[PDB]
RNA sequence: AGCGGCGAGUACACUGUACUUGCUGCUUCUUAGAGGAACAUUGUGUGUCUAACACAAGGAAGUUUAAGGCAACAACAGGUCUGUGAUGUCCUUAGAUGAACUAGGCUGCACGCGUGCUACACUGAUAUAUAUAACGAGUAAAAUAUGCUUGCAUACUUUUCCUCCGCCGAAAGGCGUAGGUAAUCUUUAUCAAUAUAUAUCGUGAUGGGGAUAGAUUAUUGCAAUUAUUAAUCUUGAACGAGGAAUGCCUAGUAAGCAUGAUUCAUCAGAUUGUGCUGACUACGUCCCUGCCCUUUGUACACA
């Protein structure tokens, strides 16, 4: 009944970690037809999950320097991504976007011993990395959102080695076999 | 022709002349009114413009002014404010008291509320500074009017 | 016949005359089209797909803009849009169909009819922050 | 139509004419887009396919623009207080002009000279 | 890289110099793994794994 | 001797009898120094 | 893209039924075609505000401001140049020093003003000290208005 | 007639006092008028030597408004008012017909 | 560097990769095939 | 001040619409005069079943609902006698350490150290249009004429705030006026920006960046020179995100964006308040540092 910028209702959704689908907490209560809402967030820790995920990508695009804030080119950039991924792959882009989250590849983390991550704070450090490395695909070279996605986000999808996380989980993979 | 803000700032300094005028003059007695002896400060203040904590605080800087004994005239105007009924006061004294040291002695009876909005209502403040061989002397006197009730008494019959 | 109510969140406020007529709701002069973010638009849109046209069609809704932030007008104004169907309902149309709308609005969003507490609080002394501190040094 | 050399560099050929003409002096662009504007030259079309015929009708625009509509306030150099008036003389004797007003303050030796001649701020930089 | 499977049955306590580090024990073949983990955790969640045979610290 | 309605030598306090720092909001024409302890007095109660 | 589904009955019986910004271009466009004013030619060599501080780089920014400013007289029926100056409001870059805001230039919201009298929109009258609009301008934009209203329509 | 004060129980029984002596007298009244509080607000700093960390203090004062209308001979109210009233409260008095 | 020139989907960055050109000159080309980002048609 | 009605409709819907001019059904809506509402409330659990806390729900209010203010006992030999005709003691007083007047300095710089502002860009630089608030704060002087010879003496309103208007000039600002000692007039049926969308460019120290100086017009000030402030043009520095090191940070809060008040004849890049854009996370601890308590050892007690 209620859709998603005027055009998906999101009726199939991969079963996925069976956790990441109630972290994002995809539902009819949560339907919303454009991103950032601005409901409370802060009262509990359960409702840190309740945000859904969809206003948590443009609430924490807005990161970088001086447009700390906006959230607004944040969300021109994200659907322009949206537009793009979806000219080079047919098919619905939020089910790709969500494929891609999942398969980041920084599962393992080594700080001191490594240990485990719950799912919030799973989809959480997934969406960071989703800035970080929109932050160091925009940064100069001449190119833009179109660039982000084609060499940063595809390439966390697919593992390819020039995506940032790869690359990063290669140094943190190697340092913790040093160690241990 | 005067906007009433500052109109009501030129009735505030004007009450502010008139409450140390009557802290200068009123020397021989306590607090027995106010005018809205009296027949020249009447004329003064038109030709110009066109149990009590004073009165105990007045009673003991005279006291200690004269050169009595300081122990003495506290102990004394001590008895006196409770038995003018407050359930207790707090008398400070700082300065020379014979010393180049300067030093203060704190004196404790009482409920002695000191913090809280209710306690500001209840409790009223006195504040002097007398003059001496080698300086000054300041005197606070703080008495807790009688508690309507206090919040923080509870009782049930 | 014609009702008032109201809707305050944040320092926005707004007011929702609800009268019979031929579907005329007016933001004030502008139509509810001509705000221009569309990803606004679409938070004044969504009250209606959950209610139907049908029922507006037979009300004339007058809205009056007066201030605020982007958001805090939008939000104001779908309070008291929300305000004045839920009093016009219990009023002069239909009181059944006014227990269904209550509970699919309770059921889909809590902030639709009552909004928020949210709002600037007074700057303390410290810091250019409102909980921030000037830089220290030794 | 690239890189076409004139009395300064006026190498911008893909950029545009506005910029292009900023480049070589005025680089404030407020002066050299009223004289592009001037001269009737389409800021649309880039610099790669500048004519001599429209470098002509610049040149001629700058030479003395008090006979054209330019007002004095836009126009620099109003008044440099003489026994008569002087213009904008763009670029290299321009430079002269700015040189010559400096001897002339330090013959004068006042205290900014001084100041200029120190090499130290006008106002002062508090540098306390 | 690669990861393999781990079964979080008990939430025994919390650890850590900070209060963010939840004691747990993992599912391998070998039922027994000392781990911790991060945020709020669940009794029988499902998470990956390092390696075999690196042994954590009891607090 | 010039004496000037404006400026820093126009006014004088009326309390502690310098003009230094001075506060005229309210065409109070009262020091910050003395007012510091006149504002009971004065009336104008601090509360937060 | 620029057509959006509408839910409510509209009325379309003057200009507050549509957009601003494609009226205003469109009203422009008009009056281009009509040569109802000047450019004017004193207007050239100046910017659009102190705060701007330098070419709109629009061609069309004298008129723009003309399709503006009877739309804003409209809009709020007794105004001046200055709440002109203050709705056309930018931003004064004073360098090194924080941005502050700057009103618009009002010698050409005076002659913009001037230009319309000559035309006849707009008279002057004791009361109502603000600009409103004539009924003759009042009928011109309703018709435009409802003429631009059906175009865009179908 | 309108009062002016800074304390809001004496403007309050002033209040009570003009509408039971409106009532009594059966005059021509208009309803009780409430005008907004206005908050008269200055800023100052503690410790008149610059030493120490600067701290300041919000000193607020609240004025009190309040507005009424009568049809009655202006002797008798005005003499009500100087009977039942406090020298710390300002009254101004306007009259109404109809 | 820039050494892009004019002389020889349709998204602008995605085109101006392709013919190695500036992107406001891309955005001409894209005009001059049909006949400030806005979405795609 | 708002919700309404009708006397006339400006053009259209069709069997009111945006907007005016005049009176008054009413006061939830603009506002406060008081009171209540919220108390781990209820239940599923943790607890020596006592003191407690968690989950879910009604509910605007479930870490006291959150920000504030009062801050004990006592002390620093912490700051102020430059705030006072509050203040002891010592010192000056006619060639004054009293007072008044001219000019200069606190603003000068081989340099070093703190708080801040602008930037190092494409989520960016530039122009154009839409949607936009609160706290605010606001009335012993001009000119004229007479006599003497422009200045002095003499008399008439108040010129001594923010100001809407109509013009003059891009602008600064000025001219003669509406309003208001004040929810009425500035102004608030509205004062800002980050946005929003289209257009110039398109990450090349460039058009970014605006240090620097030159040419100037106007106001503030009997005085702007050490160019107060300022509309304009020209001038075009470092700067590719910053080593050892360091500060603030738990929700309308970080961060970013603006705006009112303070001192003001004039001048915020300072402080305080107001509002907007509403983020990344913890939800606990003593590893660093800073305090508290208990035990212990002391040859320290100005510790």
């Amino acid at each position: 009944d209620i859709k998603l910028f005027k055009k998906w209702s999101y009726e199939e959704i991969n079963i996925a970690d069976l956790s990441l689908v109630d972290c994002i907490a995809v539902s009819q209560k949560a339907c919303v037809y454009t991103p950032h809402t601005a409901g409370r967030y802060q009262k509990k820790r359960f409702r840190k999950a309740l945000c859904p995920i969809v206003e948590r990508l443009v609430n924490s695009m807005m990161m970088h320097g001086r447009n700390n804030g906006k959230k607004l080119k944040a969300i021109r950039i994200v659907a322009y991504a949206f537009e793009i991924i979806h000219l080079m792959t047919g098919e619905n882009p939020l089910q790709v976007f969500v494929n891609a989250v999942q398969k980041g590849g920084p599962r393992e983390d080594s700080t001191r011993q490594a240990v485990d991550v719950s799912p919030l704070r799973r989809v959480n450090q997934a969406i960071y990395l989703i800035c970080t490395g929109a932050r160091n695909a925009a940064f100069r070279n001449i190119k833009s959102i179109s660039e982000c996605l084609a060499e940063e986000i595809i390439n966390c999808a697919n593992e390819s080695s020039s995506s940032y996380a790869i690359k990063k989980k290669d140094e943190i993979e190697r340092v913790a076999k040093a160690n241990r | 022709p005067i906007s009433k803000k500052r109109k009501f700032i030129n009735d505030g300094v004007f009450q502010a002349e008139l409450n140390e005028f009557l802290a200068r003059i009123l020397a021989e007695d306590g607090y027995s009114g106010v005018e809205v002896r009296i027949r020249e400060l009447t004329s003064l203040v038109q030709k110009r413009f066109f149990l009590c904590a004073m009165a105990q605080a007045e009673s003991l800087r005279y006291k200690l002014l004269k050169g009595l004994a300081v122990r003495r005239a506290c102990y004394g105007v001590l008895r006196h404010i409770m038995e003018s009924g407050a359930k207790g006061c707090e008398v400070i004294v700082s300065g020379k008291l014979r010393a180049q040291r300067a030093k203060s002695m704190k004196f404790r009876d009482g409920y002695l509320i000191s913090t809280g909005e209710p306690s500001k209502r209840f409790v009223n403040t006195a504040t002097r500074s007398a003059q001496l061989k080698q300086g000054v002397l300041g005197i606070k006197v703080k008495i807790m009017l009688p508690t309507s009730i206090l919040p923080d008494n509870i009782s049930v019959l | 016949k014609r009702v008032q109510t109201f809707g305050k969140k944040k320092t926005a406020v707004a007011v929702a005359t609800v009268t019979n007529g031929k579907g005329l709701i007016k933001l004030n002069g502008k139509n509810l089209d001509l705000v221009e973010p569309y990803i606004l638009k679409t938070k004044v849109y969504e009250p209606l797909w959950l209610i139907g046209s049908g029922k507006l069609k037979n009300l004339d809704i007058r809205i009056r803009v007066k201030g605020g932030g982007q958001t805090s007008q939008i939000y104001a104004i779908r309070q008291a849009i929300g305000k004045g169907i839920i009093s016009y309902y219990q009023k002069y149309v239909d009181e059944s169909t006014k227990k269904e709308l209550k509970d699919v609005l309770l059921r889909y969003d809590r902030s639709l009819l009552v909004g928020d507490t949210r709002r600037c609080e007074p700057k303390k002394f410290g810091g250019k922050g409102a909980r921030a501190r000037y830089q220290k040094s030794y | 139509q690239h890189i076409l050399r004139i009395l300064n560099t006026n190498v911008d050929g893909k950029e545009k004419v506005i910029i292009a003409l900023t480049a070589i002096k005025g680089i404030g662009k407020r002066m050299a887009t009223v004289i592009c504007k001037q001269a009737n030259v389409d800021p649309t079309k880039r610099a790669g396919e500048l004519t001599t015929e429209e470098i002509d009708n610049i040149v001629h625009i700058m030479s003395t623009p008090t006979q054209f509509k330019i007002p004095d306030w836009f126009l620099n150099r109003r008044k440099d207080l003489k026994e008569g008036k002087n213009i904008h003389v763009i670029a290299n004797q321009l430079d002269s002009y700015l040189r010559e007003d400096l001897e002339r303050m330090k013959k004068i030796r006042l205290h900014r000279g001084l100041r200029h001649h120190w090499g130290l701020r006008v106002r002062g930089q508090h540098t306390k | 890289e690669k990861s393999k499977l781990a079964k979080v049955e008990k939430v025994l306590g919390r650890t850590g110099s900070r209060g963010g580090v939840i004691q747990v024990r993992a599912q391998f073949m070998g039922r027994f793994l000392i781990r911790n983990v991060k945020g709020p955790v669940r009794e029988g969640d499902i998470l990956a794994l390092l390696e075999t045979e690196r042994e954590a610290r009891r607090l | 001797v010039h004496p000037k309605k404006y400026g820093q030598g126009s006014r004088q306090c009326r309390v502690c009898s310098n003009k230094h720092a001075i506060i005229r909001k309210y065409n109070i024409n009262i020091c910050r120094q003395c007012f510091r302890e006149r504002a009971d007095i004065i009336g104008f109660k601090k509360y937060r | 893209r620029l057509l959006e589904p509408v839910p409510f009955v509209k009325t379309n019986n003057c200009i507050k039924d549509v957009d601003a910004d494609l009226f205003i271009r469109s009203y422009a466009t008009h009056l281009k075609l009509h040569n109802k004013i000047t450019y004017p030619k004193w207007c050239t060599f100046v910017k659009t505000g102190k705060g701007r501080k330098l070419a709109p780089l629009n061609e069309d920014w004298y008129f723009i401001r003309a399709s503006s400013i009877l739309r804003r007289l409209y809009l709020h029926p007794d105004i001046g140049v200055g709440f002109l100056r203050r709705q056309f409001s930018s931003k004064q870059r004073r360098g090194v020093a924080p941005n502050h805001t700057s009103l618009a230039s009002g010698k050409i919201l005076r002659s913009i003003l001037q230009q319309l009298e000559n035309l006849g929109y707009v008279e002057q009258n004791p009361k109502k000290k603000g600009r409103r609009l004539t009924t003759k301008g009042e009928n011109a934009i309703n018709n435009f208005a409802r003429y631009i209203n059906k175009k865009v329509y179908n | 007639i309108a009062l002016t004060s800074k304390n809001l129980r004496a403007i309050e029984k002033v209040c009570s006092d003009i509408m039971k002596g409106a009532k009594e007298k059966n005059l021509n009244v208009s309803g009780p008028v409430r005008l907004p509080v206005k908050t008269l607000r200055i800023t100052t700093r503690k410790s008149p030597c610059g030493e120490g960390t600067n701290t300041w203090d919000r000193f607020e004062l609240r004025i009190y408004k309040r507005l009424i209308d009568l049809y009655s001979q202006c002797e008798v109210v005005t003499q009500m008012t100087s009977i039942n009233i406090d020298p710390v409260v300002e009254v101004e008095v306007i009259i109404t017909d109809s | 560097k820039l050494n892009h020139a004019v002389f020889i989907v349709i998204t602008p960055s995605a085109i101006a990769e392709k013919y190695k050109v500036n992107l406001s000159v891309a955005r001409a080309v894209i005009n001059h095939l049909a006949d400030s980002q806005k979405l795609y048609t």
